[PDB]
């Protein structure tokens, strides 16, 4: 018995390609389109909720996840791989940072820890790479707002705006035309909805679209009062109603 | 507190002749002021013309004799039924005893 | 059992070569070119970013050049994710040495240990090697300014000027042509950029496709300073040498 | 082609072992169905006992995981029982550690994460089963959550599983288009079971006796299965209308 | 742990992984060892395709194991560092327990034992390295020169060479080296070592390294100019 | 018993009778001469119709009872409703194997439909003893008689022991179900 | 293809060919049966007399687990012993913790989970035995049959081995003709007959009969071997039926 | 590939059979047992004339009363010798006596099959273990990598083993003296060796009850070689 | 063919080829015979030599005062299994002051061999054993095969040309079983049995190996001049 797979399942081919990473990226390509746009006073991340069945409740399946009060994540590719990465990302934010420094990690370092986990699946024994690309939006005091992409290889890049998955080639072209360095958060949300309509084929509304923001602090979402320094989470998931309001003036 | 040792009394005696040897011992077994047995042998034939007694704390004496007897048995298996010389048995018993140097067998052994 | 699926990463070819090391080097040859040039009064590190996109955030990015401590830096060529694993190990090793001896780690000792880790993956463990080549640029009070390189084999060597990644054949010829021993940092900066400009696969070399760094004794009196160049600072140095 | 033997990516980004585990799901040739009432969650499954020598009371693909949670499985019984035992252990441990009964959706997620590990780790094969968890959660109310070999899971208004799953799914889809609601608007669980059975008869086109069906019912603070006589009583009510 | 038996027997009775490790040695730069009457000299080739090198900091081919013993090698450079480190640790460990530095034979036997262990351990490949170990035993003036190889066999040599084109330089040494009368002085021994490398090297500039070891921990490495004088002298005598 | 830790006293009992079994106890919990809790519930549920009475260390008895409840919940999921004897075995297994670090005296009481009312006592050593009752009793008493027997018995314990006091809690285990009873000082003192 | 070369590998069908190959080894083995009765169970097995040199009655194939469970199997005999050794450990730890002897359904799952575990990895081989087992517990009599895949069900009658189809057919007739139930002493006699009828599919070598039983009335709920007069009575009954 | 501990269809372990082929490539080693002692001789076989032949250690002491000669992949023998020496000394410590030659051999042979997937492959070396004890007297054993050992009156192993063994078949008798055995080893070695036999490329040793195990000097062996040539020319 | 790479693999017809190849190693091994009466049990073994200069491979091993076996096939494997038996016999004596039953001895060997046929990495034992003994239920003879199958018999034989001796014992069954209180006659029957497996070669003084155990006879092996009586 016992895990006898103590050797790498990902290896270099004669051409220098790491097959399993390339094939993982292929799985990401097949995945549903998701995108991220960075504004001056916030970040927006969005994706289509591809429903497996109309009987399924798409509210229960959350493609956009809170990692810390000020950091959020979305993906393209294999959902189950994403779900466990979110669980590990949340835990590592505590064990390797919050329990040491008494504060949540900055975006870049949490991204670094997630990237490390994904790099290990590329080299450790008896495992395949994660078949997902993550877009992680976040805010912290000293770096401000930021948006990162994380690939199956464990490589991560900071973006002003980008897209991943099915129609990423066309979506990135669309974002290049629309993006500037003076965008306000509401403008970025508007562009995000325009960009996403191109890739979405069927219904396009607040029930089929999932969208969250990293913006201003939300004292109403904190759950308590009395500590002035604690002002609330910057991550906020937009409601189905809030999305439909912006789709009218589109 | 639990005291793992005891004194079962008794006394043994070994004398060597020219072409013979004797190992004697009383058959009384005791604890404190009570008699446990009036006949409880503690001098044993261990094979290969070796006799042995481990006097003191009976539980340790019985365990030691039992291990040496077993040591004789495996000496035959491993070394083509060779006879265990008295000097070789002595050295073997040293290793049995010293193997518990930090939790000794409370016995005075004679063969 | 599992034997069926084992690639056997740590074995010799009939010719006496390590398959995976050779294929890792093939991988590295497609990576963005990185150049290190050592001068008498400092070291230059120059590196070409891999086919940049216009929407990539350039100023808050780190792909090629990393800091190991206050006196030592590295240029990366290969898998970035692999390099970061090794970099954090190297950073920790430098601090262990400082904790133990109350002295900054000598450059070679850090390089040897990092190279020894790579070697391990080629000889045991059954894992794939790190697809990474480093250029180490650093200073210590024993040997002064030093340039090294290590590759997936775990073999390291010292250099006066060296390239890693793509077009190293063409790049090394150009460096061998124009390099000389009494060179200054400002001259080395110019050589590094000129070499990349000719060996690049891009149409024209621009500020947004580069990473740049120097290790000078330009600080005040007998102390070393690490300068990781900003985007605007690369833009200025590129105009100053007359490339754009 | 060893990329089809273990859980690693094929050139087109697929896990063939996961896909073949899905085909093992239908190996029993049994169809299951789950629907929600107001106060309850009902799950029904076909019961096929081909051998005459079998003890029919021991032939079951419905499990009582905890007092509140029930689980029906579509797939081979050895993998089914493997999943059942684990879920029972997880539900019991949860209660001990966190001081309250494990919710249906949390258990589903936990089992889905375990399934996900088998799709990534090479030495472990996926279980060839689809797990349908049902309960009346104290926070979320009537709940249906389903897990598969891919490690995917999601909540359901209603659901069906098996070879003729699509015919049952569309049958239920068409009903909820008509009723305009997320559940079966019915007071007693007895009539929700009658609904479930009726719509399975219409979709599959087969009639059922008391021994052809197997029924599980979740209410507040307890999940329980129905006996053959409980089902028979239920079948009589359908026939008399 | 990774357990796979990489080094195994083949039908014809060969261990290919050990033999392929010898091919790696054959690819490595040439190294030569010549022992005289009161000294040993270790010559080493350095390939000249590498210009712009920094010879100050570049790892030297000859390594000190202790103050009285040196080790050169041919084959995989990264592998050699592991053997050298183990040897250096064992040298200090020997001084600590025996209160006496290692003999050259002992140190060789240790290194050879390490190499052998990697030919029948699970999860590891053999060292792609052959070594020349040289020096003088404590309180002894008899020169010692040993060779090791990936299989784990070791032996003593009056003079020996390893690496690429080593068969050519071994051919040279076999007729030029006299057992009855070895190089009487340091100069004679160094010259013969340089001569033998000049059969293979190419140019005698910064391609040849020479290290001289003498009794009582007296080891010194020759500089470029010092070596170049031997090259200049040999070529003038050759034209005859 | 660790110094300063919370003690549960020792005034607990379980009595079998015609229709089932009744558990009874006081409500006092001490730390030296200080009453840390005067309305403690020493009657704890490990299963629907298997309860226990805790004595000695409050921390130890709680940790054990929690573990037992875990084992019987897991037992029930796999093998159906457990016996009162099975419950007592799990208690014993814990109390016996960890006897060096524990100070727990437990009385297990339960109701089967076959076995009816059963009582098992588990003292400090980790031994088990099945009895008709535990702490002039007659077999097959009525509910009302057994209540008065427990009431009068604990009433006296409270009267003479300072480790005992407060209210008298009782739990009745029958085929009918589970019934909680309580008796205040003004009632039981003047008996 | 190559899907059948490794255990725990799904074919494109969704099958584990290695487990199916293990079934072939079970089919190759001697016939063994189990009969559930009024207040207990009866086990019987075909022992092929390879030679005159075999000592009669001294190569016992039926095994006891705890004191109340009987196990018999067909296929690779050593694999069956390994499974019973596990069963004894499972039953021991159950009684150690829960005091009461292990219930048959509980015991059935302990084996089932263990056998199923040997279809999860390529580093182990599936069990080359179908195991018929059962006994008497607090809830009454139980008979089970467990296969290489880990699959098991409760049975009224069970059969496995080379003469399984013949035995099954004969078992089906008993179930039909005795709906109200079969007695323990009757089941022993029927068990003998069915082994003799099933021996027609293995009639080159002659055989030796071995029977055991658990019964609340006859054996006091404990597992016992059928020996002496009762065994010879069952053999004579079977001899009379074939002729 | 295939498993390390696999059986062939014929019923043999592949790796053990392949290791036997490696031993055939090895240099020749001959052992002869007599009532006056046991003689062990080996072909040194230097790969080059620059190699100092005295450093070739193919005959080895295990204890004062036990010696050992090897043939095949001689590097593999080092751990076998180390084990043997420890076994011999350990037994003396436990039992205050010399250890039987057979028991020592059995201890070495227990290592042989301790390989698989313990070490990664069988040993590629055969050993001739020669010694004396009080019980069975002078003894010669042949220890293979299969884990099997046979006792022999005389035995040759290595490249010229089949030819030398046939010669030992005719020449050996029970009344051989020690001096006769010494010459016989040298005679048979000279026949099967590629290069011409002398004191530098061949080595002799013996074990006697009185003086224990002794490797012969090159001066002593040279006289026995000269004595051998004269006796063959004498008829 | 494709299903004989290791012991963990079943063939399409349900066979374990590595176990069958281990069984083949026994057939190549030298013949050994076992037989018993009610009072005694006897092992007779034809020892094999490498050549005339070599010794004859010892086939019989003692396990306790009342038990022992003969081997056929890989001798080192017999040493491992016999050593395991010695320990189990010894465990029974030290802990329970009880001589280990010959039937239990067989059950323990079966289970030890079985574990080697179900796990990856390991290999089956390449030896067949004939265990004899005298315990509280009289004389016993067992036949061990490395598949795991252990069989109690009146008589048997294993090794090359063992069918000849096995046929003889099958004919002689009624005769030798009743040789009670007579060691030498039971041995004679065993020596005549093993003679039916001889081709070209005959039984010599240093070739034949005999062992015996019984009621008032500890397990003792006879070799050399001690077996000259029976030639
Ligand atoms: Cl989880
Ligand atoms: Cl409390
Ligand atoms: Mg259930
Ligand atoms: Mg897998
Ligand atoms: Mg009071």
């Amino acid at each position: 018995m016992t895990d006898r797979y103590s050797f790498s399942l990902t290896t270099f081919s004669p051409s220098g390609k790491l097959g399993q990473i390339d094939y993982a990226l292929t799985a990401v390509k097949q995945g549903v389109t998701s995108l991220g746009i960075k504004a001056t006073n916030g970040v927006v991340i969005a994706t289509e909720k591809k429903s497996s069945s109309p009987l399924a409740m798409s509210e229960t399946l959350s493609k956009v996840s809170l990692l810390t009060p000020d950091i959020g994540a979305v993906y393209s590719g294999m959902g189950p791989d994403y779900r466990v990465l979110v669980d590990k990302s949340r835990k590592v934010a505590h064990t390797s940072y919050k329990r040491i420094y008494g504060e949540y990690p900055p975006t870049k370092l949490l991204v670094s820890e997630v990237a490390k986990i994904m790099q290990e699946a590329t080299q450790s024994g008896g495992v395949r790479p994660f078949g997902v690309s993550l877009l992680i939006a976040g805010h912290d005091e000293f770096n401000g707002f930021s948006l990162y992409q994380v690939d199956p290889s464990g490589s991560y890049f900071p973006w002003k705006a980008t897209a991943i998955g099915k129609g990423s080639v066309a979506a990135k072209t669309f974002l290049e035309k629309r993006w500037n360095d003076e965008l306000e958060l509401e403008d970025a949300i508007h562009i995000a909805l325009l960009t996403l309509k191109e890739s979405v084929e069927g219904e396009f509304n607040g029930d089929t679209i999932e969208l969250a923001i990293i913006g201003d602090e939300n004292p109403d979402l904190l759950g308590y009062t009395g500590i002035p320094t604690d002002k609330g989470p910057r991550f906020r998931k937009l409601t189905s109603q809030e999305i439909n309001d912006r789709l009218e003036a589109l | 507190q639990f005291n793992p040792y005891g004194d079962n009394g008794g006394t043994i005696l070994g004398i060597a002749g020219e072409d013979f040897a004797v190992l004697a011992g009383d058959t009384r077994n005791i604890t404190d002021y009570s008699i446990n047995s009036r006949y409880e042998p503690k001098v044993f034939d261990c094979g290969d013309n070796i006799v042995m007694s481990a006097n003191g704390f009976a539980a340790d004496g019985d365990a030691l004799v039992k291990r040496f007897k077993n040591s004789v048995k495996w000496y035959h298996f491993d070394h083509n039924d060779k006879k265990l010389s008295i000097n070789s048995a002595a050295r073997n018993i040293q290793h049995l005893l010293y193997g518990k140097r930090f939790f000794p067998y409370y016995v005075h052994t004679i063969i | 059992g599992s034997r069926r699926y084992d690639s056997r990463t740590t074995i010799f070819s009939p010719e006496g070569r390590l398959y995976q090391v050779e294929y890792a080097l093939e991988s590295i040859s497609h990576a963005g070119t990185a150049i290190g040039i050592m001068a008498s009064d400092g070291i230059v590190l120059a590196a070409e970013r891999k086919v940049t996109s216009t929407l990539l955030e350039q100023d808050t990015s780190t792909e090629k050049l990393y800091k190991l401590n206050d006196k030592i830096a590295v240029a990366v060529a290969g898998l970035t994710a692999d390099a970061e694993i090794l970099i954090n190990t190297a950073r920790i090793h430098a601090q262990n040495y400082l904790k133990t001896y109350n002295e900054d780690i000598p450059v070679e000792i850090l390089v040897r240990r990092l190279s020894d880790i790579k070697q391990g993956y080629t000889q045991h463990g059954g894992l794939r090697p790190f697809g990474v080549s480093f250029i180490y640029a650093g200073y210590d009070d024993r040997y002064g300014y030093q340039l090294y390189t290590s590759n997936p084999s775990g073999n390291y060597t010292g250099w006066k000027a060296i390239s890693v990644g793509a077009n190293t054949s063409a790049a090394q010829t150009l460096l061998q042509m124009d390099y000389k021993d009494d060179m200054k940092v400002d001259d080395a900066i110019e050589l590094a950029l000129k070499t990349l400009s000719k060996t690049t696969d891009s149409s024209a070399l621009t500020y947004d496709r580069l990473e740049f760094a120097t290790i000078r004794k330009g600080a005040n009196d007998g102390e070393v300073y690490q300068k990781i160049f900003k985007p605007q600072e690369i833009k200025d140095i590129l105009v100053k040498t007359g490339i754009t | 082609g060893y990329d089809r033997h273990i859980t690693i990516f094929s050139p087109e980004g697929r896990l063939y072992q996961v896909e073949y585990a899905f085909k093992a799901t239908n190996q029993t040739n049994i169809n299951s169905l789950a629907v929600r009432g107001k106060d309850c969650t009902v799950v029904i499954s076909q019961k096929k006992v081909p051998d005459k020598l079998l003890d029919p009371t021991t032939v079951s693909y419905i499990f009582c995981i905890s007092r509140t949670i029930g689980m029906v499985v579509n797939g081979p019984i050895p993998d089914a029982r493997n999943a059942a035992l684990r879920a029972k252990a997880e539900a019991a441990e949860f209660r001990y550690k966190y001081g309250y009964d494990m919710p249906c959706d949390v258990l589903a997620k936990r089992m889905a994460n375990l399934s996900q590990i088998y799709t990534q780790r090479a030495y472990m094969r996926p279980l060839g089963v689809i797990l349908t968890f049902v309960s009346v959660d104290e926070e979320l109310g009537p709940s249906i959550y389903k897990t598969d070999p891919a490690g995917y899971y999601v909540g359901y208004k209603a659901t069906a599983t098996g070879p003729k799953q699509q015919e049952i799914t569309t049958n239920l889809e068409n009903h909820f288009k008509k009723s305009k609601i997320d559940h079966i608007n019915e007071e007693s669980w007895e009539k929700v079971v009658e609904f479930a059975i009726t719509h399975m008869i219409d979709a599959l086109g087969t009639e059922f006796s008391k021994n052809d069906l197997e029924v599980g019912v979740a209410t507040k603070d307890k999940f329980f299965t129905l006996s053959a006589e409980n089902i028979e009583e239920r079948l009589v009510a359908i026939a008399e209308q | 742990g990774y357990d796979r038996a990489l080094s195994i027997f083949s039908p014809d009775g060969h261990i290919f992984q050990v033999e392929y490790a010898l091919e790696a040695v054959k690819r490595g730069t040439c190294a030569v060892g010549v022992k005289g009457k009161n000294c040993v000299v270790l010559g080493c080739e350095r390939r000249s395709t590498l210009k712009l090198q920094d010879t100050r900091i570049t790892p030297s081919k000859v390594s000190k194991i202790d103050s009285h013993v040196v080790l050169s090698f041919s084959g995989l450079n990264a592998d050699s560092r592991i053997l050298i480190e183990k040897a250096r640790v064992e040298a200090q460990s020997h001084r600590l327990t025996l209160e006496d530095p290692v003999t050259v034979e002992y140190l060789t036997r240790y290194v050879a034992g390490v190499q052998q262990r990697y030919t029948q351990s699970g999860g590891v490949r053999p060292f792609g390295v052959s070594t020349l170990i040289a020096g003088f035993d404590p309180r002894d003036d008899e020169p010692k020169l040993y060779q090791t190889e990936p299989s784990g066999i070791y032996s003593s040599w009056s003079a020996q060479t390893i690496g690429r084109n080593s068969k050519t330089v071994r051919e040279f040494l076999e007729k030029n080296y006299d057992r009855k009368e070895p190089p009487a002085t340091v100069e004679e021994c160094v010259k013969l070592t340089v001569r033998s490398l000049l059969e293979v090297v190419q140019t005698g500039a910064k391609n040849i390294e020479i290290t001289v070891v003498k009794p009582d921990s007296d080891i010194v490495a020759l500089s470029s100019e010092e070596i170049n004088q031997y090259v200049t002298q040999i070529e003038q005598e050759k034209q005859e | 018993l660790k110094k300063g830790e919370v003690s549960l006293g020792t005034s607990i009992m379980a009595v079998t009778f015609k229709d089932g079994v009744i558990l009874g106890a006081d409500s006092r919990t001490t730390t030296g001469a200080y009453i840390a809790n005067r309305v403690t519930d020493k009657l704890t549920r490990v299963h629907d119709k298997i309860w226990c009475c805790r004595s000695g260390s409050a921390a130890d008895t709680q940790a054990i009872a929690d573990i037992v409840q875990y084992h019987l919940e897991l037992y029930t999921s796999q093998y159906g409703t457990p016996s009162t004897e099975t419950a007592a075995s799990v208690f014993k297994e814990l109390c016996y194997e960890n006897k060096d670090n524990l100070t727990a005296g437990i009385i297990v009481a339960g109701y089967d439909d076959k076995n009816k009312g059963e009582v098992y006592t588990i003292p400090l050593g980790g031994s088990v003893h099945k009895l008709p009752y535990a702490i002039n009793f007659r077999e097959n008493m009525s509910k009302e008689e057994t209540v008065d027997f427990i009431k009068h018995s604990l009433s006296q314990a409270i009267k003479w022991d300072g480790s005992s006091g407060g209210v008298i809690r009782m739990v009745v285990l029958t085929a009918a179900g589970v019934e909680r009873l309580i008796f205040y000082p003004d009632e039981y003192e003047q008996l | 293809t190559g899907y059948d070369l490794s255990n725990s590998v799904f074919s494109p069908d969704g099958r584990n060919f290695q487990v199916e190959y293990a079934v072939k080894a079970v089919e190759n083995g001697t016939t063994s049966i189990g009969i559930k009765c009024n207040d207990g169970v009866v086990f019987a097995v075909e022992k092929l007399i390879t030679s005159k040199l075999l000592v009669p009655q001294k190569n016992v194939k039926i095994q006891v687990v705890d004191r109340h469970i009987g196990c018999v199997y067909s296929g690779l005999i050593p694999d069956g012993r390994h499974l019973v050794n596990r069963g004894r450990e499972e039953a021991a730890s159950f009684k150690k913790l829960y005091k009461t002897p292990i219930p048959i359904p509980a015991f059935a799952d302990r084996l089932g989970q263990y056998v199923q575990a040997h279809t999860l990895y390529n580093s182990v081989r599936p069990f080359g035995v179908s195991t018929i087992f059962g006994g008497v517990d607090k809830n009454g009599a139980h008979l089970y049959m467990l296969e290489p895949s880990g699959s098991y069900w409760g049975y009224k009658g069970a059969a496995t081995g080379k003469g399984r189809q013949s035995a099954k057919a004969e078992l089906e007739k008993l179930v039909d003709h005795h709906p109200e139930g079969l007695s323990a002493r009757e089941a022993v006699k029927q068990a003998a007959k069915i082994i003799y009828l099933a021996h027609e599919d293995n009639k080159e070598k002659d055989f030796e009969l071995e029977i055991s039983w658990c019964s609340l009335s006859e054996t006091n709920g404990l597992h016992k071997f059928v020996k002496g007069d009762l065994l010879q009575e069952a053999i004579d009954f079977a001899q009379k039926e074939i002729n | 590939d295939r498993g390390v501990s696999t059986f062939s269809p014929e019923g043999r372990l592949f790796q053990v059979e392949y290791s036997l082929e490696a031993i055939k490539l090895g240099s020749t080693a001959i052992g002869i047992a007599t009532k006056e002692g046991v003689v062990l001789g080996v072909e040194k076989r230097a790969t080059s004339p620059l190699l100092e032949s005295d450093s070739i250690e193919k005959i080895v002491e295990i204890d004062r009363h036990i010696g050992c000669a090897m043939s095949g992949l001689t590097a593999d023998a080092r751990s076998m010798i180390e084990h043997a020496r420890t076994a011999a000394v350990t037994h003396n410590l436990y039992y205050d006596e010399d250890i039987n030659v057979e028991s020592l051999t059995q201890s070495v042979c227990d290592l042989a099959l301790r390989f698989g997937e313990l070490m990664s492959r069988p040993f590629g070396v055969a050993l001739l273990i020669a010694g004396h004890d009080a019980d069975d007297g002078y003894q010669l054993f042949h220890a293979e990598p299969s884990g099997t050992f046979y006792r022999y009156n005389a035995k040759a192993i290595g490249s010229g083993s089949e030819g030398a063994q046939a010669e030992l078949l005719n020449e050996w008798h029970s009344s051989l003296t020690l001096k006769e055995a010494e010459l016989l080893v040298l005679k048979i070695l000279k026949q099967v060796m590629e290069e011409k036999l002398d004191e530098n490329n061949a080595q002799l040793s013996c074990i006697t009850k009185q003086d224990g195990f002794k490797i012969y000097d090159n001066e002593k062996t040279a006289e026995l070689i000269k004595e051998l040539k004269e006796k063959e020319a004498a008829e | 063919n494709n299903y004989d790479g290791d012991t963990v693999t079943f063939s399409p017809t349900g066979r374990l080829f590595q176990v069958e190849y281990a069984l083949e190693a026994i057939k190549q091994g030298s013949v050994t015979v076992g037989l018993r009466s009610n009072t005694h049990a006897v092992l007779v073994a034809l020892k094999r030599n490498a050549d005339e200069l070599s010794s004859y491979q010892k086939k019989i091993i003692k396990c306790d005062e009342h038990m022992g076996l003969s081997l056929a096939g890989l001798a080192p494997d017999a040493r491992v299994l016999s050593n395991y038996l010695r320990q189990q016999c010894n465990y029974s004596s030290l802990v329970f002051n009880r001589k280990l039953a010959v039937e239990r001895a067989g059950h323990l060997l079966c289970d030890k061999a079985q574990k080697n046929t179900q796990s990856y990495g390991g290999r089956p034992y390449g030896v067949g054993l004939l265990i004899i003994g005298y315990d509280k239920s009289g004389a016993h003879l067992l036949e061990f095969q490395p598949s795991g199958n252990v069989t109690e018999l009146y008589g048997t034989a294993i090794g090359a040309r063992s069918q000849g001796a096995k046929t003889y014992l099958e004919r002689t069954l009624d005769t030798f079983i009743k040789i009670d209180g007579n060691p030498d006659e039971l041995i004679k029957a065993g020596v005549e049995a093993i003679s039916q497996s001889l081709r070209d070669e005959s039984l010599t003084v240093d070739n034949l190996s005999i062992a015996i155990v019984g009621k008032d006879t500890p397990f003792t092996i006879y070799d050399g001049e001690a077996v000259a009586k029976y030639i």
